[PDB]
């Protein structure tokens, strides 16, 4: 099934980073996480 | 005690320590472009960072 998951930004637990600009997709073993502004 | 325990700033172990496993801006480690080291880290999926 599909469900929404919320996540904050902590140091070793969940590290957010911008997507790779050279390809538009980030590295492997790094799941996407939308951010609202 | 001072002379015996006057340790240096230590050194770096193999590719396992957090000092090297996850990068930092101050730290700079690199190898020679287009070599076996290049296609050892690129091939591995854990060593992508």
């Amino acid at each position: 099934d599909h469900l929404s998951i919320v996540t904050l930004e902590e140091a070793p637990f969940v590290i957010v980073e911008s997507v790779d600009p050279l390809s538009g997709t980030c590295m492997r073993n790094t799941v996407p996480c939308q951010k609202r502004i | 005690a001072f002379l015996v325990l006057d340790r240096p700033e230590e050194r770096i172990t193999g590719i396992n320590d957090p000092r090297l496993r996850n990068p930092s801006d101050k730290f700079i480690y690199a190898t020679v472009k287009q070599s076996s080291v290049d296609i050892y880290f690129r091939r591995q999926v854990e060593l992508s960072t």
